């Protein structure tokens, strides 16, 4: 009952989604913690990961449903942590996690904090699945959809006209 | 200052007011407007194409005068690139050969098949 | 909502059971023709979209588009052109009515005026509107997971591979329906609450309701868009003319 | 000749007195540098 | 983190404080929320000018005309830093 | 001979050698990345490998300097065998 | 206390600021000065790979 | 790929110490020219902005002299001739470098004060949550590029087994190649143009306040980003706008 | 708390509003916790079966029988490769 | 035009240009001293000139001192955060407290 690329793709994606269900029920505090907590996981298994990956190099893969096979066109929902992807694993992984708990001290006195971590937890898993996926298509989704939280985050002073 | 297309729409607007357009972005800031984001009082006129010239619209720059910043970016432009032409005429002479593999090229390897060797054969040797 | 949903999916329906099957040599010779009117309409229709005022005139204005591009793939005598213009009809008749109500039966009753003017800064007051108008306006402009999307790049694969000039100077239509429908999703959701707009309820359980299907719909075919194969693998293939 | 005396100078003279001078603004830089030339001539020692 | 406000007090001990450390005062003990600028202090046209942009620097402010041209007074400038939230 | 022997295309074909260095000094580069993977690819760990491979390329590079040289000699040659 | 025009106290600065920013800069300065010893013929361009002429 | 890793440490970093600088001050102004002089305030602060500042100015052993020098020498190894002049190009991208960073630097740091006073009184440094990050992320960037260097920019490393055409390799070449000149320069110029804006900035400030109006016109054009911000909005979305309403 | 202001109590977000921390949360951020440990293992087990490393999985006999099948089709069909039409 | 040497409309002009030579010097000027030269220098070159009394060579000089100021324009002036062109203005806005319209008779 493990699986390094499994916990890599659905604890940020529990992270992004539970606050947003949760987060008048949780609090900011909690949700803070929570989603800082779980992204910390996550990068403690892609460091695990990237040593056993120097051992041996042979990737992991993750051959999940059909997304479309119509007609000479098979796209899967494919997923893959090669040596690529591992080290710009490395690289969002450990900054998303730096960035969880510096944002604690500086949005505090800010009243919505939850969404704030909602969103930086969305952004990483979408990048997550950017840089995994085994396919072109699969890259499309991350594309379009950090393009889409940026807006969010970009946006995240609503009243502030420039901003938006 | 009316505009190109804001005095091309003269002849249509029968009986409303031929306003003086003013982006409210130049607007002093520091009046109290009603609508103070916007910068628009309530009962304000607006212009036929107001949607180009409120605080949602486009910004306006107001240092350079817009020609005169085409001059400076295309300027810019063709100076980097015209050294960046000129400048290969200005090259030392490469210090050695490009390396070159044992194995006719490694046509067999680059998938070659006894005829393609032009398409696929790398470096003599 | 019946108008969009349903109304103009019938033209579509009636290309493939009407003009396909039948006059297919015509078909063929005036496709080009074709190309020139369903590009134009993608970008003017999109263009004029960015000066209206009216909020439900530009909803009305992307169905134009989201048909026009349907149209180059159903008629792109392809497989893929045939199963995305399908896709994007049923998409289109979930997503428009989802707009079409947030516009005609929400903020029309509440203040009963559809000029973006006046509305500003529903987040503050009405946040899980803004929610629902940012989901719809992402899905509307084809942002993928959504069958609006797929039915989009499946039409621009065989519309490309017909005409790849024009089916690639259609791709633009990616920009221009974010630019159209963006620009006014930042209003709304933007900036501080309108002078000229008191408040009033949030969304009520009806309309959440009707607009929570509107998108578990099209999630759906936006993430397995093959449930709907069963249907269509002989529809994609009768109607294709190449010897 | 071209010299002239600014009326707020009393003002604007605690941005050169102490903890502000040439001195004070260069001290705390390069905080940790004589630990590690001393652990840096410790260790070539210990070759 | 800043746990810090303004008080009337406070805006009075360094707005006198930015008086005395003008040279082209009058003398110091006429400066008094009472005080006038162009008639108690002694102050030309613009150094009421000078005084008002030595208070925008010293409160963090950005007064403009409409708003500083009716400052005649020291008191008047006291209630005016009071009426910005952000006056630092 | 400063460089070791050529690996046969079959050997090039079993250790999977990348073709940049599928080249006359292959023989060395596969203990270095055998010592590499045993080693987790860390710096401190197989340098004497990497100083055997590094100066026979470094031989191959000046070999490829005196054909250069060479080059260079003909041109002028045959310039000065113009005028 | 609040000179407003006056010279201003020293800051009181913490101890965990105080010690660890001494802390990173030995490590910094340190990291750097054992790199450049076993490494200033690369970084310095000493070694002439160029053959002799 | 190995200047992605690097840039990552040595830039959020950065991002971080702005953050915890912004809130010293009491109105949480983005501008150095109401900074000053926070150094005995702000250490802390201060030792991580530096240490990434000089990870991104290549000193010795950081990871910026790794991932960004070898850029720089491949431009002069590479086997096409007309690659030249991009050495040149990239070269003064690096003094641009140094002078940038060591500007935020002075005038942030090392300067006379100039905001207010109260400012000063009630600067503190920022509480553990922020301070840890910095921390870490300093430490990443100041010992991964030689823990992974072996990794990505190794001889024969085949971690990432891109098929490089073998006519386009070139590595060999670049590290071989490369002169004293060639490989000192960048060093060389990236400490010395740092310390001399340095020195003028705090001894000779006039050099950069002449107030010439040709000089303060070309300060105009490469503020507002090579006027490129009004070319876009003016002569494309506002011609689109308009040909829309048309 | 610090730097806060008024704000309505009616607006209801499925997020928290203005500085939510209800005195409960305790107790429902142990049900979050729980469930969403519990979706992390369903998620790891189920998805175990379909992995698999790149390599070790269809032998070099079975690549080298399938090339030479590809070499019979290529031949009965009368095909040649890249280039050689020079 | 008849622009009054000695009257409360050129009082206002010439403070607001004053003013705003001040600002445009802290604006371009990084260093302290250098500012506080300069606006000694302005001072002076304004002492110079309020003595004039032809309103014909009064209004040329203010003609040569709006050229000027348009001449050392900044395009990016100190302002504070939170204040319009700053980068902490309308940040959160505190929202009005208002009570809930009504619009149906059956739904809430
Ligand atoms: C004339 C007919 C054109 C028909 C074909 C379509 C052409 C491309 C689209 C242009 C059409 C006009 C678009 C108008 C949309 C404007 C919507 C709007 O009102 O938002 C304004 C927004 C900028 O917002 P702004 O006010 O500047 O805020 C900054 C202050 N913080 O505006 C924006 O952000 C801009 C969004 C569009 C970005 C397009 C950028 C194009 C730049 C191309 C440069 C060349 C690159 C080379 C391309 C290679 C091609 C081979
Ligand atoms: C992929 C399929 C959909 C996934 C499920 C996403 C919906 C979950 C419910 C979100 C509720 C919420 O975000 O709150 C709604 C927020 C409220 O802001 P607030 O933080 O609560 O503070 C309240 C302070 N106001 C009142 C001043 C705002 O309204 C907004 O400001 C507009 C931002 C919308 C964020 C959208 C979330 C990201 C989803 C984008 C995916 C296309
Ligand atoms: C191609 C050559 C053109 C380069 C641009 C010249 C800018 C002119 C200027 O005078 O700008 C000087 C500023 C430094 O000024 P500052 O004191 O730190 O503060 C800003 C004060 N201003 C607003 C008065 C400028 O920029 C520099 O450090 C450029 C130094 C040249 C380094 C070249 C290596």
């Amino acid at each position: 009952m493990y699986n390094a690329i499994s916990l890599i793709i659905i604890l940020p994606c529990i992270s992004w989604l539970f606050p947003l269900f949760f987060g008048r029920q949780l609090g900011y505090v909690f949700v803070t913690r929570m989603t800082s907590t779980l992204i910390i996981i996550t990068t403690l298994i892609t460091y695990y990961y990237f040593y056993q990956l120097l051992g041996n190099n042979n990737p992991i893969n993750l051959e999940l449903f059909n997304y479309l096979n119509i007609d000479y066109l098979d796209i899967n929902y494919n997923f893959e942590i090669d040596a690529l992807t591992i080290t710009m694993l490395l690289a969002i992984t450990t900054i998303s996690s730096m960035v969880h708990i510096y944002s604690i001290g500086y949005m505090e006195t800010d009243p919505h904090q939850v969404r704030f971590f909602s969103l930086l937890s969305m952004f990483t898993f979408w990048m997550i699945i950017l840089v995994t996926g085994s396919n072109y298509f699969v890259l499309f989704v991350g594309w379009e959809f950090i393009g889409v939280t940026s807006y969010l985050l970009i946006s995240f002073w609503v009243t502030r006209l420039q901003a938006m | 200052i009316r505009a190109s297309f804001d005095k091309a729409e003269e002849p249509m607007l029968g009986d409303y007011p031929d306003i003086d357009p003013f982006p409210a972005q130049l607007k002093n800031p520091y009046k109290k407007y009603d609508d103070q984001q916007d910068r628009r009082n309530l009962e304000e006129p607006l212009s036929v194409n107001d949607d180009l010239y409120d605080m949602w619209s486009p910004d306006r720059f107001t240092h350079f005068k817009n020609q005169d910043a085409l001059k400076y970016f295309i300027g810019f432009l063709t100076i980097f690139f015209g050294a960046s032409y000129v400048a290969t005429y200005f090259v030392p002479e490469k210090a050695a050969i490009p390396r070159e593999f044992p194995y006719e090229g490694l046509w067999k390897e680059s998938g070659g098949t006894e005829k393609s060797k032009a398409f696929f054969g790398q470096r003599s040797e | 909502m019946i108008l969009a949903g349903l109304i103009l999916k019938l033209a579509l329906y009636a290309i493939l059971r009407l003009l396909l099957p039948l006059l297919c040599e015509a078909q063929i010779l005036y496709t080009p023709m074709i190309y020139i009117i369903s590009l134009l309409t993608i970008i003017l229709t999109s263009l004029a979209t960015l000066r209206q005022i009216d909020l439900k005139v530009i909803i009305a204005y992307s169905s134009i588009s989201h048909m026009g591009i349907a149209i180059l793939g159903v008629c792109s005598n392809t497989s893929l052109g045939i199963y995305g213009s399908i896709v994007l009809g049923v998409a289109h008749g979930f997503v428009s009515p989802a707009l079409f109500l947030i516009v005609g039966g929400i903020l029309y009753d509440r203040y009963h005026i559809r000029i973006v003017n006046y509305y500003k800064g529903l987040t503050t007051y009405m946040p899980q509107l803004a929610t629902y108008i940012i989901i719809l306006s992402f899905a509307n402009i084809g942002t993928p997971l959504t069958g609006n999307f797929t039915g989009e790049f499946l039409s621009l694969q065989g519309g490309f591979i017909r005409n790849p000039i024009i089916g690639g100077i259609s791709c633009i239509s990616v920009l221009l329906a974010a630019i159209y429908q963006l620009k006014l999703t930042n209003k709304l959701t933007g900036g501080i609450s309108s002078i000229y707009m008191h408040r009033t309820n949030d969304v009520t359980i009806r309309e959440k309701f009707i607009m929570n299907i509107l998108i578990i719909s099209t999630l759906i075919i936006g993430i397995c868009p093959q449930i709907m194969y069963n249907l269509l693998y002989w529809t994609v293939n009768n109607y294709i003319y190449i010897i | 000749a071209p010299q002239l005396k600014d009326p707020w100078a009393r003002r604007e003279a605690w941005r050169y007195q102490t903890n502000f001078t040439r001195a004070n603004r260069f001290k705390g830089a390069a905080p940790g540098f004589g630990i590690a030339v001393v652990a840096f001539g410790a260790y070539l020692a210990a070759e | 983190s800043s746990a810090h406000v303004l008080t009337k007090d406070m805006i009075q001990e360094r707005i006198v404080a930015l008086l005395e450390s003008f040279d082209k005062v009058n003398d110091a003990k006429n400066i008094t929320a009472t005080a006038n600028l162009t008639s108690d202090l002694g102050l030309d046209s613009l150094d009421v000018v000078e005084v008002v942009m030595a208070i925008e620097e010293e409160f963090g402010l950005e007064i403009p005309d409409h708003d500083a041209d009716e400052i005649k007074t020291v008191q008047q400038a006291i209630d005016y830093v009071s009426a910005q939230p952000a006056a630092v | 001979a400063e460089f070791p022997p050529l690996l046969s295309q079959e050997d090039m074909k079993k250790h999977k050698i990348l073709l940049a260095y599928r080249d006359r000094c292959a023989a060395l580069l596969v203990p270095l990345n055998e010592c590499r993977k045993k080693n987790y690819y860390m710096p401190w760990a197989c340098g004497h490998e990497r100083h055997e491979y590094e100066m026979c390329e470094v031989a191959d590079f000046q070999r490829r300097v005196k054909a250069m040289d060479k080059l260079k000699a003909e041109k002028i040659e045959q310039a000065k065998a113009a005028a | 206390n609040y000179k407003w025009n006056g010279p201003l106290p020293r800051p009181h600065v913490s101890a965990g600021h105080r010690i660890a920013t001494k802390f990173l800069g030995a490590t910094m300065f340190f990291w750097m000065f054992l790199r450049i010893k076993e490494e200033y013929p690369a970084m310095l361009g000493l070694h002439n790979f160029y053959p002799p002429k | 790929l190995f200047h992605l890793l690097g840039h990552a440490f040595f830039k959020a970093l950065l991002f971080m110490s702005a953050g915890s600088i912004i809130h010293s001050i009491l109105n949480e102004s983005q501008d150095i020219r109401t900074y000053g002089g926070l150094l005995s305030y702000l250490p802390y602060t201060y030792i991580c902005i530096t240490i990434a500042s000089l990870s991104l100015m290549a000193m010795p052993g950081l990871t910026g002299y790794y991932t960004k020098d070898i850029i720089i020498e491949s431009t002069y190894g590479s086997y096409s001739i007309s690659n030249y002049v991009v050495y040149w190009i990239a070269y003064l991208s690096a003094v641009l470098t140094c002078v940038y960073s060591m500007k935020i630097l002075y005038l942030t740091f090392y300067s006379n004060p100039n905001n207010n006073t109260i400012t000063y009184y009630n600067a503190h440094e920022s509480n553990i949550y922020i301070t840890l990050p910095m921390f870490i992320l300093a430490i990443f960037a100041m010992f991964a590029g030689w823990i992974l260097k072996d990794i990505y920019l190794g001889v024969g490393t085949d971690f990432v087994g891109t098929h490089i055409l073998p006519n386009n390799f070139s590595y060999f070449d670049t590290e071989f190649s490369i002169t004293q000149f060639y490989k000192l320069l960048p060093l060389i110029s990236a400490i010395l143009v740092s310390i001399l804006i340095v020195v003028l900035n705090e001894f000779f400030a006039i050099v950069f306040n002449l107030n010439n109006k040709y000089i303060n016109t070309v300060y105009s054009i490469f503020n507002q980003k090579l006027v490129s911000d009004q070319i876009l909005n003016h002569f494309i979305i506002f011609k689109g706008l308009v040909t829309s309403g048309n | 708390g610090g730097g806060r202001y008024p704000f309505p109590k009616d607006v209801i977000s499925m997020t928290g509003g203005w500085w939510a921390n209800p005195s409960n949360w305790k107790l429902n951020g142990l049900f979050a916790t729980g469930i969403a440990v519990g979706l992390a293992l369903w998620v790891s087990t189920a998805t175990l079966p379909y992995t698999r490393r790149r390599e070790g999985i269809t032998s070099e006999s079975d690549i080298s029988k399938w090339n030479a099948a590809a070499g019979v089709w290529r031949e009965r069909h009368g095909k040649i490769s890249t280039g050689e039409a020079a | 035009s008849h622009p009054v040497p000695f009257s409360a409309a050129n009082k206002k002009l010439v403070t607001s240009m004053y003013r705003q030579s001040l600002k445009l010097a802290r604006n371009w000027i990084s260093n302290r001293q250098l500012f506080r030269q300069k606006a000694v220098e302005i001072r002076h070159k304004f002492d110079q000139n309020a003595q004039i009394s032809n309103p014909r060579l009064l209004a040329r000089t203010l003609d040569e001192t709006r050229a000027h100021l348009y001449e050392f324009r900044h395009p990016d002036p100190i302002v504070p955060p939170s204040f319009p062109g700053g980068t902490k203005y309308e940040r959160n806005v505190p929202p009005r407290m208002e009570k809930i319209m009504q619009h149906n008779l059956y739904e809430p």
